[PDB]
């Protein structure tokens, strides 16, 4: 089978500068090759195929070039909804074979999260387990942290960070810190605070609450 | 890195 | 227009069998060949085969054994069965068109199938409300304790999508999955509009429409 190596793994880049995607082939496959766009949840897109012929609906940034073994994938000037994965696909040689893709991350400036902390239902408390959430919200780059408190105790291990992909309008992230306790334990303590850290925030921001108030 | 089935995006 | 839309998300006991129906339509099968396609963690994008347009199939080296499409042109269905699914066959399967009937350049997709091989057993999340309390206000659903993946969350019945975001799942000690799907709305209008999520997990049938309103 032919291999195909994709480089970098990731590319960082800002809005309207060009990009391009390196696609390597283990030996000359012509120019049959093929592109692909996935976006987060979704299913490939194809961009380009053999090497350079543009395809129906895809916006006439995007284009290829090379052959033999050394491909090309660019865009003259990248949008915010170009945050995807990108794959090169080969045809020359049965069966076909993908490479493993070009992960794109576009820049942008700082924006401090917003924060929210919601207190477990009551609905769930009657399955006697308590889930705390805490939500930053909007935020950029994704380097966050997130420190539970409950009665002043710092909390370990019994958190699960979630955070989104890249907004492909705002180019921002969102993340979900659940703090996970027995209602036993729940209704032990009074004050629950989650803290967050971030570039773009001066100071720690707490969000906290009172059990029942 | 890692392709993450959740998501259908390169996790790395 | 081309679709191709194919059978719902599920699970497979390791060494059992796996069905995924791809039913298309803008064309028939009897002037294009679907072509199989999975994504696994290990493997990423790797081809499975395909039936062309006369009934012929090819399957790739590795899969000549336990893969096997069929289709029925007249209800524009392909039929994809694999045998001796192992862990490492989890993956995400999709049916595929090309652009032209004898090539492999792939313009059309089906949505995709997450397959989980697993030996467990299928369970239905609860929903529980992430209630709200500078005038913008947030509220959303918390999806807990399903298994497999993947659960289908929206909002309003598809009416609200700005400001949504729904988070990937993650996976809880006990081995289900949670999750949380977020909103933020104008606080003054928590007065005036309801807010429901529509939460859907097809490997257990369960659909739950969860109102999410501010904590008295
Ligand atoms: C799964 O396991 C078999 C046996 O080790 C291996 O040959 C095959 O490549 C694996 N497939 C994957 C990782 O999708």
């Amino acid at each position: 089978d032919i291999l195909l190596t994709q480089s970098p793994v990731i590319l960082s880049v800002s809005p309207g500068e060009r990009v391009s995607f390196s696609c390597r082939a283990s030996q000359s496959i012509g120019t049959n090759i093929h592109w692909y766009q996935q976006r987060t949840n979704g299913s490939p897109r194809l961009l380009i195929k053999y090497a350079s012929e543009s395809i129906s609906g895809i916006p006439s940034r995007f284009s290829g070039s090379g052959s033999g073994t050394d491909f090309t994938l660019s865009i003259n000037s990248v949008e915010s909804e170009d945050i995807a994965d990108y794959y090169c696909q080969q045809n020359n040689n049965w069966p076909t074979t993908f490479g493993a893709g070009t992960k794109l991350e576009l820049k942008r400036t700082v924006a401090a999260p917003s924060v929210f902390i919601f207190p477990p239902s009551d609905e769930q408390l009657k399955s006697g387990t308590a889930s705390v959430v805490c939500l930053l919200n909007n935020f950029y780059p994704r380097e966050a942290k997130v420190q539970w408190k409950v009665d002043n105790a710092l909390q370990s291990g019994n958190s699960q960070e979630s955070v989104t992909e890249q907004d492909s309008k705002d180019s921002t992230y969102s993340l979900s810190s659940t703090l996970t306790l027995s209602k036993a334990d729940y209704e032990k303590h009074k004050v629950y605070a989650c803290e967050v850290t971030h570039q773009g925030l001066s100071s720690p921001v707490t969000k906290s609450f009172n059990r029942g108030a | 890195c890692q392709f993450d089935l959740s998501t259908r995006r390169l996790k790395c | 227009q081309v679709q191709l839309k194919q059978s719902g998300p599920g699970l497979v006991q390791p060494s059992q069998s796996l069905s995924i129906t791809c039913t298309v339509s803008g064309f028939s099968l009897t002037n294009y060949g679907v072509h199989w396609v999975r994504q696994s963690p290990g493997k990423g994008l790797e081809w499975l085969g395909v039936i062309w347009s006369g009934g012929n199939t090819d399957y790739n080296t590795p899969f000549t054994s336990r893969l096997s499409i069929n289709k029925d042109n007249s209800k524009s269905q392909v039929f994809f069965k694999m045998n001796s699914l192992q862990s490492n066959d989890t993956a995400i399967y999709y049916c595929a068109r090309a652009l032209t009937y004898y090539d492999y350049e792939f313009a059309y997709w089906g949505q995709g199938t997450l397959v989980t091989v697993s030996a467990a057993s299928t369970k239905g999340p609860s929903v529980f409300p992430l209630a709200p309390s500078g005038g913008t206000a947030a509220l959303g659903c918390l999806v807990k304790d399903y298994f497999p993946e993947p659960v289908t969350v929206s909002w309003n019945s598809g009416a609200l999508t700005s400001g949504v975001h729904t988070f990937p799942a993650v996976l809880q000690s006990s081995g289900l999955y949670s999750l949380s799907s977020v909103v933020t709305v104008p606080s003054s209008s928590l007065g005036t509009q309801t807010y429901i999520c529509n939460v859907n997990h097809k490997p257990s049938n369960t659909k739950v429409d969860k109102r999410v309103e501010p904590k008295s």
